[PDB]
């Protein structure tokens, strides 16, 4: 596993060409995430 | 010792995470390809995850990020599908679960999108889509999302042509 930009504990990726598009981060540390919900979906077919 | 606890859907926080869902869901420029074609989502149910021992880890990662970050942790709820989801929820995140070809080095990646997450509920670029169907877009199939809290600290900024 990679390592954190220096002096920075993730990294925040913006989409700069779509504008609806929400960002993404990265974290290098499993220890700076705690999975709180689970959630049981199906996607829906459009109409 | 991991614990799941449901929710029920008339409670507030249900229905806060379910909004979060929905509201999120965005267009891919892949048209469907790896995650599906959907507009939203049928939830079926939605668990609480409770592990002492992760949490108290969680913790003092926080503590350690955020005292080096002049007391701000960052801390954000996001989005995380994965093949490994169900060894997550009992072992926590670690180097197994990174994405190593990602846009922005080998670590652990989140979406403010539920839709981009659920583009990796069947592996990278959606794998071979369900067990059952093997389709990326399959409708029948049920599948597993994480909403998570995420200690983002002092973060950099890349822009990206995404
Ligand atoms: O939720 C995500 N999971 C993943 C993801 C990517 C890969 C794996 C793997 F390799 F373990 F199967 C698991 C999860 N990638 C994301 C991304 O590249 C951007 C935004 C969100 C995610
Ligand atoms: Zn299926």
């Amino acid at each position: 596993m990679a390592h954190s930009p220096p002096g920075h504990h993730s990294v925040t990726g913006r989409p700069s060409v779509n504008g609806l598009a929400l960002a993404e981060y990265v974290i290098y540390r499993g220890e700076q995430a705690y999975p709180e919900y689970l959630i049981t979906y199906q996607i829906m077919r459009p109409e | 010792g991991t614990i799941l606890i449901d929710l029920s859907p008339d409670d507030k926080e249900f229905q806060s995470v379910e909004e979060e869902m929905q509201s999120t869901v965005r267009e891919h420029r892949d048209g469907g390809h790896a995650g599906g074609i959907f507009n939203r989502y049928n939830i079926l149910k939605i668990q609480k995850v409770c592990n002492k021992k992760l949490w108290e880890r969680y913790t003092h990662r926080r503590k350690e990020v955020s005292e080096e970050n002049h007391n701000h942790a960052n801390e954000r709820m996001l989005f995380h599908g994965s093949p490994f989801v169900n060894a997550i929820i009992h072992k926590g995140f670690d180097e197994r679960h990174a994405y190593i070809g990602g846009m922005f080095g080998a670590g652990i990646y989140f979406a403010e999108n539920s839709s981009k997450s659920n583009q990796y509920v069947y592996g990278i670029g959606g794998g071979t889509g369900c067990p059952v169907h093997k389709d990326r877009s399959c409708y029948i199939c049920h599948r597993q999302l994480l909403f998570c809290r995420v200690t983002l600290g002092k973060s950099f900024l890349q822009f990206s042509a995404m």
